[PDB]
């Protein structure tokens, strides 16, 4: 159940973990700048709970290599969001803007057919 | 410089399954049944993993059919059923495997046996 | 019951004896095109879509009604079974009708898969300006089967499982020569409550 | 009223009076074909032949539909499954 | 297999016309252009791309022929009767724009001989494969015939069965070496048609050319590049 | 006769073009015609009718699975090496 | 004499084969496989390790001058266990030559990248990056190149959808261009073009 | 007598090259005489240099040394030598003569993929 592998970005959790930190420490860094630079209608402290809720919805993983992967497309996003490449329309999509809540009920799911 | 890792891993964070399609879809391996008008089977050996089919309604406009499902029509093809289930539980997809293979059936054809003495499986017909 | 050697495609296999060519083939893997055997019908050679060619033989084989015996070199991938297999089916494709646009079958049809398979390209029938193509009056069955005998290719795969597994004698063959028709001699309804399956068994969609 | 809309097509299709999707014709108008392909291969008569089979091309032959043979033992009209020409044998 | 169709009767009599008209316009366009100051201003030690740059980089075609490098793709790997035709390849010496601009119109002034020469030397035959399995039948013989009806009908249902294996061709296009990998299951379908496209690798030299240049100098390299951008983003 | 200016405008637009101007447009004696008759289509090497078998000429049959070439020496044999003609770009 | 078939180069297969036996025998650390296949064209298959140094070589070598590389190509084989394969295919102007380098590498396990070799593997790996998710590590920047600054996934491998999961569509109380879930008007119809019958009987035992 | 230009933009025309290609196969050679004897690449690079540098000892003109090498102009030679001079210097680190560090897995480099057995 134990094979051996290529290392990609880390050699222990606790060293994915405190890469994880600086990806977490350099976006809470680049919060207010991206507030400023945007014209977004959400504000700091919207972003940064928006920040906490897509970091606890990866809180799950345990894997080094799919936590250095989360990192790498997490550090390829900060940089695509230092730099303005993204518009306001692409900050925009972490708060799912457009689309109705779904309900969670039978009840509902089936009157509305879901 | 190699490290140690469990070989059972789960890829859904780091693809672009959303949560809505990971958390309630269910995948088929099956092998494709073979065209009962057809006495070919080069397409059986192919063991494949499917989705569920979903909700398919017809237009308002137009008479085509329209799917929200964007897994309806894609099916993955694999050489054994035990590649699919490693596939699976790697993407973190929720598997059920539809029916194993036949492994033989044991049949004997003779042509003796449509012009026999006093059996039953004497031919009418040629 | 000891297996017995037979050198199919320069490959072994142990085979028991009283298997078909075509079963000692398939054992390991490579078909032989078909049409009058099925695996749950009684054998039969109203097509020769299954000549073999054996080492040390004169004539090729019929592969489904072919009892091998110990030490045979069967080529499925020859010249000659290729050849012979190019012949027969275009003798198969001489008289049926150009129907494919019209056709429930097609895309599904036996002969269209192995006219690309095994069959030639093109035609060689220079008759088809003068004394025309064979064709035939269809038949009168029921409300569950459509029937064009022009397509048929007389395999008599309905016959035999009108006779062995359906039980009803109506089905048959009339005739001689290039006028057998598989049909019933008059206007009856072929009824059978398995007669759904004689549309499955027809391999080209008559 | 615009008549139009209630009339049928070809393929057996009208839009009843309670149906939303007749809001679509309130601007624009339905396309119906008045050239029905049933009345306009009934209207021509049958051709009558000697000889036990015939072959229909449909017109000329590259510019027509694939040839095929039919069989007129059986008394009756034989139709042509390509083109809808009917065949007859005295 | 082939070509889809055959040429029209009188195709020839006007593609000889034009290109007797052609060699004026092209130096109607030479005078305005060509020697003119202000284009040799634009265009002269401009974007300047060494020998071992256009080898390391992955440059081809143009590119390649504009520091001065022989490499013709029509000539080294023929394909499709260009062994059969004589003509000659445009090479630079400086490799700016001005030498890539005077090596594409010479491409022009080859690419007519090469016109002249498929002119005049034309066989007298058939335009597709006669293996019925790859290429369509004609409409008389569908029509008409029963196998090739069905090769008809299966060809343009489900596509010729290709054996499985992998290949990557590639030819001289006019921005450089067009290329196609393709890899075949041994299906109706390509399992893999990667596409190599010129521009691509054109293109990812930019960021150094670019570098230590004006504004209007990097239009100039855009405008010499020879990039189209459907091939780039495939 | 064709669409053009008098021979004092001519020889103007000669003289500032440096050249002998020939016209840069069709006209419908210069072009091939738009009517033509029907062509017919030479017929290739295997329409013919005798001594064509499809195995003989079967391009797709004749491909083979790529052979190993470290295993090739070991079961054939029971200037350095180049991948090609040198070729002198310069 | 066959007209319709293809007829081999024979200098290409003689010069191609030797130099196939020159290149297995020079690195046998990371050449596992070559092969002349249909079509005269030479495969060396290395282990993912030797990625650097196999390029290095054809790239420097008196006797490999394949100093031009035209494309990095990535195969998402979903049925292998390393599902990924990434494929070099390089020029030779010198010998005037081609060869493919292929090897195989997993969605986790990285690749080295031939960026020092060749610099147009600075966009070709960034590319199979975008469309695969094969990491090539040591590489200057592996950014995201041909899709959207917003996707998430990687197109191009089997266990992606045709259509995507998402559209895009304008929102004008938002005024933006907004991301919603995917609605087809009209389904993609997939085609059932299987054959059931074989036609290539060379190629029915060629998997051991 | 020396060439005006060598063809190809970037390069620049040697002005000693019989010496640079003598001392560059040198260097190759000093290179190469640390590697095992029986690893391949050793052999054939000590046969190519070695036939290189009788090439270069043989002809004093330059026009003569490339008719008789025939691999490019002689700044290209330098240009290769270098090249593979760069090369053994990083087989002397990499040590590719050893057995495979990573064998091929199964059911990897068969290309039909949904085949049974
Ligand atoms: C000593 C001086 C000698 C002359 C010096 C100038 C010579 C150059 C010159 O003007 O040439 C134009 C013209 C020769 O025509 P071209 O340009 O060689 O060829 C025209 C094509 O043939 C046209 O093709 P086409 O064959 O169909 O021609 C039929 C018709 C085609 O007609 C049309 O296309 C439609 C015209 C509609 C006109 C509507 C408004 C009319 C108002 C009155 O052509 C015309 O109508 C020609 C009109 C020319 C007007 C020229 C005005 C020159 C002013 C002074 C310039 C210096 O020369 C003259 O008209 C000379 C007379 C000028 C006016 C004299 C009044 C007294
Ligand atoms: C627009 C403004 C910003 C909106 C929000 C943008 C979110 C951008 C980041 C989303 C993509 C990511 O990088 S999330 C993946 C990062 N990795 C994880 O969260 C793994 C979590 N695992 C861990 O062990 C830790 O990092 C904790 C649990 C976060 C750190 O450990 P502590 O000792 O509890
Ligand atoms: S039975 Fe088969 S070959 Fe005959 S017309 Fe129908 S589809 Fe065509
Ligand atoms: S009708 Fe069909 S099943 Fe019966 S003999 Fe003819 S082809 Fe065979
Ligand atoms: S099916 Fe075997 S001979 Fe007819
Ligand atoms: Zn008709």
């Amino acid at each position: 159940a134990v094979q051996q592998v290529r290392p990609i970005l880390s050699v222990d959790r606790e060293e994915a973990r405190k890469r994880a930190l600086n990806l977490y420490k350099a976006w809470y860094r680049q919060i207010p700048y991206i507030v400023m630079d945007y014209d977004i209608p959400m504000t700091v402290e919207q972003c940064r709970d928006k920040l906490r809720e897509e970091f606890v919805k990866h809180r799950n993983v345990t894997d080094i290599r799919v936590i250095d992967m989360l990192v790498i497309k997490g550090q390829m996003e900060l940089k695509e969001s230092v730099e303005i490449w993204k518009q306001k329309g692409h900050i925009m999509r972490y708060w799912k803007e457009s689309q109705d809540p779904k309900p969670t009920d039978f009840l509902s799911k089936f009157i509305q057919g879901v | 410089g190699k490290i140690t890792v469990p070989t059972a891993v789960n890829l859904s964070p780091i693809s672009g399954v959303p949560e809505e399609h990971i958390r309630e879809r269910r995948v088929r391996i099956h092998i494709p049944p073979k065209n009962a008008m057809q006495s070919g089977t080069d397409n059986v050996n192919t063991w494949q993993i499917e989705f569920d089919n979903r909700e398919r309604w017809e237009n308002p406009l137009m008479g085509w059919a329209s799917s929200g499902d964007p897994l309806s029509n894609m099916n993955v093809q694999f050489g054994s059923p035990e590649e699919a289930i490693t596939f699976c539980e790697r993407n973190g997809w929720r598997w059920y495997v539809d029916g194993a293979a036949k492994p033989k059936k044991e049949r004997v054809k003779n042509y003796g046996i449509n012009f026999a003495w006093n059996k039953r499986t004497r031919v009418s017909t040629k | 019951p000891e297996k017995i050697e037979v050198f199919v495609d320069d490959i072994p296999v142990q085979v028991v004896p009283g298997t078909t060519v075509l079963q000692a083939a398939a054992q390991i893997g490579v078909e032989i095109p078909r049409f009058c055997y099925h695996e749950r019908l009684a054998v039969a050679g109203n097509c020769r879509m299954c000549l073999v060619e054996v080492e040390k033989s004169p004539k090729p084989v019929a592969a489904c009604a072919m009892p091998v015996m110990k030490g045979w070199r069967i080529k499925t991938n020859s010249d000659l079974t290729r050849k012979a297999r190019e012949g027969v089916m275009e003798f198969l494709l001489m008289n049926h009708p150009l129907d494919c646009p019209i056709c429930d079958q097609g895309g599904e049809c036996d002969l269209q898969d192995q006219a690309m398979a095994f069959g030639s390209d093109r035609s060689r029938f220079t008759d088809i300006n003068y004394t025309g193509k064979r064709a035939v009056e269809d038949k009168d069955i029921g409300p569950l089967v459509k029937t064009i005998m022009t397509r048929c290719i007389h395999c008599t795969r309905c016959v035999r499982f009108a006779s062995e597994i359906a039980g009803v004698d109506d089905l048959g063959t009339t005739g001689r020569g290039n006028d057998m028709q598989i049909g019933t001699y008059v206007e009856k309804l072929f009824l059978t409550e398995l007669s759904g399956n004689v549309i499955d068994l027809c391999p080209v969609g008559a | 009223c615009r008549g139009d809309i209630e009339k049928v097509t070809h393929t057996g299709q009208v839009f009843d009076k309670e149906d939303y999707r007749n809001a679509r014709f309130v601007n624009a108008k339905r396309y119906v074909n008045e050239n029905w392909g049933i009345k306009l291969i009934e209207e021509v008569p049958p051709k009558e032949c000697t000889e036990r089979v015939v072959f229909c091309d449909g017109g000329d032959g590259p510019l027509g539909h694939p040839k095929v043979y039919i069989n007129l033992d059986k008394p009756g009209n034989h139709i042509c499954g390509y083109c809808g020409l009917r065949f007859v044998k005295k | 297999g082939g070509v889809s169709l055959d040429m029209p009767l009188g195709l020839m009599d006007d593609i000889y016309e034009f290109a007797s008209k052609f060699a004026e316009r092209l130096d109607e366009v030479e005078d305005v252009l060509t020697t003119n100051r202000i284009w040799v201003q634009r265009t002269e030690d401009i974007g300047i791309v060494t020998a071992e740059e256009a080898l390391n980089y992955g440059f081809s075609g143009v590119m390649l022929r504009g520091s001065g490098i022989k490499w013709d793709l029509r000539k080294q790997q023929p394909y499709d009767a260009y062994n059969l035709v004589n003509f000659d390849v445009p090479i630079g010496t400086k490799g700016d724009c001005y030498d890539r601009y005077l090596c594409r119109v010479e491409e022009m002034r080859q690419s007519l001989r090469i016109i002249d020469q498929c002119l005049n030397q034309m066989p007298a035959g058939e335009i597709k494969t006669d293996d019925a399995k790859v290429a369509p039948p004609s409409r008389s013989e569908m029509k008409t015939s029963m196998e090739a009806l069905i090769h008809h009908f299966k060809l343009f249902t489900q596509g010729y069965q290709v054996p499985p294996g992998a290949t990557y061709t590639a030819i001289e296009a006019p921005k450089g070496e067009f290329g196609v990998y393709l890899i075949s299951d041994g299906s109706s379908r390509p399992y893999r048609c990667k596409i190599k496209a010129p521009g691509f690798a054109h293109l990812a030299a930019l960021e150094k050319i670019g570098k230590q240049h004006m504004l209007a100098d990097v239009v100039a390299i855009i405008g010499t590049l020879d990039v189209v951008f459907g091939e780039i983003d495939r | 006769l064709r669409r053009d200016v008098s021979p004092l405008i001519q020889r103007i637009r000669a003289f500032l073009l440096g050249r002998e101007h020939n016209l840069a447009l069709r006209f419908e004696d210069g072009l091939a015609d738009r009517t033509q008759p029907q062509p017919e289509i030479p017929d290739g090497p295997s329409h013919l009718l005798s001594a064509n078998y499809y195995c003989q000429r079967d391009g797709r049959r004749e491909v083979l699975p790529p052979i190993d070439l470290v295993e090739q020496q070991k079961q054939l044999a029971a200037k350095l090496p180049t991948p090609g003609k040198v070729y002198a770009w310069d | 004499d066959k007209p319709t078939v293809r007829q081999p180069d024979a200098v290409a297969r003689s010069h191609l084969s030797d130099f196939g036996r020159y290149v297995a025998e020079c690195l046998p650390k990371y050449v596992q496989k070559v092969q002349l296949t249909a079509g005269d064209e030479l495969e060396v298959l290395i282990a993912p390790e030797g990625v650097v140094p196999v390029l290095q070589f054809l790239k420097d070598h008196h006797q490999a001058q394949f100093t031009n590389l035209v494309d990095i190509a990535g195969v998402d084989v979903p049925c292998r266990k390393n599902r990924f394969e990434v494929v070099y295919n390089l020029l030779s102007l010198r010998y005037n030559s081609r060869i493919r380098v292929k090897t195989y590498t997993d969605e986790l396990t990285p690749l080295d990248s031939a960026c020092e070799v060749h610099k147009a593997a600075n966009w070709y790996e960034r590319e199979i990056w975008d469309m695969y998710g094969v990491f090539f590590a040591n590489h200057p920047d592996l950014r995201r190149i041909l899709t959207d600054y917003g996707f998430e996934g990687h197109p191009q491998r089997r266990d992606f959808p045709l259509s995507g999961y998402v559209e895009l569509r304008y929102d004008d109380e938002k005024k933006r261009v907004v991301c919603e879930p995917l609605e087809l008007a009209q389904e993609f119809r997939k085609f059932d073009l299987s054959a059931p019958w074989e036609q290539f009987p060379n190629f029915r035992n060629a998997n051991p | 007598i020396i060439k005006a230009s060598t063809g190809l933009t970037g390069l620049a025309v040697s002005t000693n090259p019989h010496h640079t290609l003598s001392a560059l196969y040198g260097k190759i050679l000093r290179a190469v005489s640390k590697m095992p004897q029986d690893a391949s690449y050793r052999k054939y690079t000590e046969q190519l240099v070695k036939q290189r540098a009788d090439s270069v000892a043989q002809h004093k003109d330059i026009t003569a040394l490339e008719k008789a090498v025939g691999c490019g102009q002689v700044e290209e030679l330098i240009v290769q030598a270098e090249n593979e001079l760069i090369l053994a210097r990083k087989m002397l680190g990499w040590k590719p003569w050893e057995k495979l560090v990573q064998a091929a897995p199964a059911k990897q480099w068969d290309w039909p993929p949904a085949q049974i057995m």
